[PDB]
RNA sequence: CCCCGAAACCCCCGGGCUACACGCGCGCUACAAUGGGCGGGACAAUGGGAUCCGACCCCGAAAGGGGAAGGGAAUCCCCUAAACCCGCCCCCAGUUCGGAUCGCGGGCUGCAACUCGCCCGCGUGAAGCUGGAAUCCCUAGUACCCGCGUGUCAUCAUCGCGCGG
């Protein structure tokens, strides 16, 4: 119903780090391979209290970089694009991407007329 | 192909002419035809030596310049 | 070529390419016969070392002066056919082993065709492609007057050589023609002095337009 | 005999007579590289002309299409290799490759990302920069 | 006669057909597959390229010495179209040539030096000055200027 | 016998002119047998900057330069000889260096 | 063991030339000039020698290194060195003199190089300039 | 000189300078046969190299990965260039021209590659069939054409300065 790559969303989460990298891209896996920053890895823990006690806030950070895991999912985080915190409501189809695809710096473009 | 030209050896050069240059004023000695050395005087498109053969579809134009 | 002999032809009497004589060739237009070089030259090629003077191209070679005006990409700034030409990269300038085959297959050509030394053929074209009048404009005393005037054999040359490749270019471009095909028509075609060469028929204008202007 | 001016491969997807491989790049999915892969494990010449070409033949490549990996294509050189559903590597054909590309693009959307919405404001997503040289 | 004596393109192919013939010279299962190069576009079209790849490297090998698959890689790699973008040499893969290279090591024409790459053996250039001596008869009938070497 | 190598260089015909001659008639005065300084290629080192702060105007360049001449001499090693070489007086642009081949 | 060495330069190209009694064999870089594949090149190669003519050559061998810039540079060295060659190891100033005539190169050498490039879209060239 | 002066000084995170209905300059690639592809065959110079060049071997389809001789530079490496030639396919058409764009995957650099990097493979297959008025560069080993080096450089060259063919 969901499937990533024929592997269902609690299978995701029963496995380790390891092996949904290989099922990840090249770049995501690169990313994890070469291991997580510390401003990443509070910014994780933080999810897996929300997950469990309840990390009495929302989470917020300033991380862009941060690729998308089946932990963070269910789970609302407000990304900085520059001026503001926007929140990302995270389904199961943002599995390997970074938060800052879906936070955005530069709103789109009504032109005027030349001058 | 070469209808009735007649040859016009160049014996002297003269002033140059042209509203761009290219174009030098000489003095010639025709060949072959009736006049059998009459020099004339022609203005002729580009370079030149003394010794030089042009050959002329007419012989009465005869410009003159200084 | 697709022969072997073609492929490592070997010269042995220093004919012109190790194919061609020219003691039998003969030039009856008499302003261009000293400007015509018909030496026993083995290799066309010069390295340039004519043009620092003023009539190196008179001490040059005629086929080297074919194969460097076939080194021509076209025409940049100005129409033949009414077309800018405009190759770039697949032109031929600076690629003189290239032009040197255009005009052997050429020759080659037109001596299949023609039973004539394909040499002689060329001066013939030159001559009756190469003008004797034009036109300019000149000043006397401060008003322009467009006087017709004789041309010198050198540049009656550079003409001849120019328009031959011109229009062997035109004929070529964007179509089913070779170039070397278009060069050998060209040739004989303003040898025979026949309209539908380009050489024949700009000089034929540029002649008319002259008897015109006088 | 055994002439056919036109020949349908992979439905009716209509083929001229020009060299086999060539013929191929007319499907959409299918380059020369491809083509000339498919012909070589299937044991057809590629510079054969389509008009000779016989019923099994055009079977036999339709077969290798439908499953390419398994007849000995590698799976670095498919359209659709590690697809987002079925980790199988495979490759799509014209009506199932725009299907792809479609889906995949709103899946991007759906999210609300910046490929979606880059994609459905109809504007360049690879890196560039748009400001000189993309005016349509 | 030899190598030098003839020319290349010629004692390539017939080299080649010859290689047809030695058991060691089988192409490996991604040959019909991949290209030569990220420097070229389109798959070989022809289905004997490998032995024509691998009598070329032969040949190389025989007219210098002590030399290895960077070197080669070099040699038969070239330009490539990047686009829009100007044109720029790249190098070959590598794969081709380590497995040609082996598989002459397996038929006994190269040997392979510690350091300093490879090396034809006498057994490499008796086949290759064999091939040559015969093509140059062949084209003996033609130039005789050519019989004199 | 060993031999040794002495590659000098400098920025100086001059002094390395000097040093060599130094040398030749100290070898001379012994008997030493001398291989000749050897001149190796001299390093241009070139630097083409920008001569404009400003970055308006036309563009122009100095192609500043620095020139490294380069000799080496083979003389047999005798500690005479290598004592005396040592208390050459080496002016202050110029390096030396005495490898020994043995 | 009479042997002459000559040499050839055009434009980064050296040629070295070695001459011997033999049978008419010329080599440039153990390659005969009969294959030599550009016949442009071929016959610039060739031309001292069909101009000095079988005779002396069908007795002559020859021998060519060169080690420079381009084929037709190469070319022109060699054709230097052999003519070079020959002239020495004949003695005839009727052959220096026909090819001196023909061809005054061919015996002195083209002093011609390359202009060194100047700024203005410097990769082309000393002349060539950006477009105003 | 005026001003800020505990902010207009300093440092850190993130964004931006990379936004795009458009106008302009300089250029790259092309609009094909004076060619495209495939396979074979050839020929350079300038410069640079220490946490740097890296032959050579092995692995890999490629990009790339592991180990690593030698090299502080006429000793080793970068470095067997491309235009060119030979043979075979294509035979004048939006094509075996053209490679914009986009999808999937695989990698390198980096602390970080979404915004916003570079590379590879399969696939896609955009305009464009020579260009008005007008305008630029160039006089000999020059211009045109071909590629290479280096500076910038952690990774990035359609650029600059240079090199030869
Ligand atoms: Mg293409
Ligand atoms: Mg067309
Ligand atoms: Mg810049």
């Amino acid at each position: 119903e969901f499937k990533y790559r024929g592997y269902t969303f609690e299978e995701l989460l029963n496995m380790s780090l390891e092996d949904f990298a290989k099922l990840l891209p090249s770049r995501q896996r690169r990313s994890l391979k070469r291991g997580l920053s510390p401003e990443q890895k509070k910014l994780l823990r933080k999810i897996r209290l929300a997950r469990k006690g309840k990390y009495k806030k929302p989470i917020r950070t300033h991380s862009r970089d941060m690729v998308i895991l089946p932990e963070m999912v269910g789970i609302t985080i407000h990304v900085y694009n520059g001026k503001e915190f926007v929140p990302v409501e995270i389904k199961e189809e943002m599995i390997g991407h970074y938060l800052g695809e879906f936070a955005l710096t530069r709103k789109v473009v009504q032109h005027g007329s030349p001058g | 192909m070469s209808d009735e030209g007649y040859p016009a050896e160049v014996i002297e050069i003269v002033a140059r002419t042209g509203v761009t240059g290219g174009v030098t004023q000489v003095k010639v000695r025709i060949l072959e035809g009736r006049d059998k050395g009459r020099v004339i005087r022609r203005n002729v498109k580009g370079p030149v030596r003394v010794g030089d053969i042009v050959i002329l579809r007419e012989t009465e134009r005869e410009a003159r310049e200084i | 070529a697709k022969a072997l002999t073609e492929r490592f032809y070997q010269p042995k009497e220093l004919k012109v390419m190790g194919r061609w004589s020219v003691e039998d060739v003969t030039v009856n237009d008499p302003s261009l016969r000293p400007y015509i070089n018909l030496e026993a030259r083995l290799l066309p090629h010069s390295h340039g070392r004519h043009a620092k003077k003023a009539f190196g191209k008179a001490n040059v070679h005629i086929v080297e002066r074919l194969i460097n005006k076939v080194m021509r990409s076209g025409a940049s700034s100005h129409k033949a056919g009414g077309h800018f030409m405009r190759r770039e990269h697949r032109s031929l300038m600076s690629k003189k082993m290239k032009a040197y085959e255009v005009v052997k297959e050429a020759f080659m050509i037109i001596e299949r065709r023609t039973k004539q030394n394909p040499i002689q053929v060329l001066v013939r074209a030159i001559e009756n492609s190469a003008p004797r009048e034009d036109t300019t404009t000149i000043a006397f005393g401060g008003i322009r007057y467009h006087m017709a005037v004789d041309v010198s054999p050198l540049r009656r040359l550079d003409i001849a050589l120019k328009n031959i490749a011109l229009g062997a270019s035109a004929k070529c471009y964007r179509n089913k023609t070779s170039y070397a095909q278009a060069l050998a028509e060209e040739i004989i075609a303003a040898a025979n002095a026949d309209p539908k060469s380009f050489a024949y028929s700009r000089k034929e204008e540029i002649e008319r337009i002259a008897q015109s202007s006088r | 005999d055994e002439f056919r001016h036109i020949v349908r491969i992979a439905g009716v997807d209509l083929n001229g007579n020009k060299q086999l491989r060539w013929a191929l790049t007319g499907i959409r999915g299918i380059g020369i590289n491809f083509a000339t892969m498919v012909l070589r494990v299937a044991g057809i010449d590629p510079y054969m002309k389509t008009g000779y070409l016989t019923n099994e033949q055009i079977k036999k490549i339709e077969e290798i299409l439908e499953d390419p990996v398994a007849h000995g294509i590698p799976a670095w050189a498919v359209n659709r290799p590690k697809d987002y559903e079925t980790g199988k590597d495979m490759h799509l054909i014209t009506a199932k490759l725009v299907m792809a590309w479609r889906e995949d693009v709103n899946r991007l959307r759906r999210v609300r990302a910046y490929r979606g919405i880059r994609h459905e404001l109809g504007l360049p997503l690879r890196g560039q920069r748009t400001r000189s040289n993309f005016r349509h | 006669a030899t190598v030098y004596d003839v020319p290349g393109d010629l004692l390539v192919e017939r080299t080649a057909k010859a290689l047809k013939e030695v058991e060691a010279i089988k192409p490996p299962e991604w040959a019909p597959f991949v290209k030569t190069g990220r420097h070229k576009e389109r798959i070989p079209e022809q289905e004997d390229w490998w032995y024509y790849r691998v009598a070329s490297i032969f040949r190389k090998i025989y007219i210098d010495g002590p030399v290895g698959i960077e070197r080669l890689r070099t040699w038969y790699g070239g330009r490539k179209n990047r686009g829009h973008a100007p044109e720029h040499f790249y190098k070959a893969g590598g794969s081709i040539i380590r497995k040609a290279l082996q598989q002459l090591e397996a038929a006994g024409f190269v040997q392979k030096v510690p350091g300093e790459g490879r090396i034809v053996t006498p057994q490499g250039q008796s086949f290759l000055d064999r091939i040559a001596t015969e093509l140059k008869k062949e084209l003996e009938e033609q130039l005789p200027e050519l019989k004199k070497y | 016998m060993q031999k040794a190598r002495i590659k000098l260089a400098s920025t100086d015909i001059k002094a390395l002119n000097e040093v060599t001659d130094q040398i030749r008639q100290i070898a001379e005065r012994t008997g030493v047998r001398m291989s000749g300084p050897i001149p190796l290629p001299t390093k241009r080192i070139r630097i083409t900057t920008r001569k404009s702060p400003d970055g308006e105007g036309t563009a122009t360049f100095d192609k500043f330069e620095l020139r490294v001449h380069k000799r080496l001499v083979d003389i047999e090693a005798d500690e005479r000889a290598m004592r005396q070489i040592m208390r050459i007086r080496v002016p202050e642009d110029v390096t030396i260096e005495i490898e020994l081949i043995s | 063991m009479k042997v002459i060495q000559t040499a050839g330069k055009r434009k980064t190209a050296i040629a070295r030339a070695t001459i011997r009694e033999g049978k008419g064999r010329v080599r440039i870089n153990h390659r005969p000039v009969e294959i030599i594949e550009p016949e442009i090149a071929r016959f610039t190669i060739m031309e001292p020698l069909v101009l000095a003519g079988e005779e002396i050559v069908k007795g002559v061998d020859i021998d060519v290194k060169v080690e420079g810039g381009g084929f037709m540079g190469q070319a022109e060295a060699a054709r230097v060195a052999i003519a070079r060659a020959l002239v020495e190891w004949t003695n005839d100033m009727n052959l220096k003199e026909k090819f001196m005539k023909y061809d005054r190169t061919m015996l002195v050498g083209d002093s011609r190089r390359t202009e060194p490039h100047k700024p203005n879209r410097s990769t082309k060239g000393p002349r060539a300039k950006r477009q105003k």
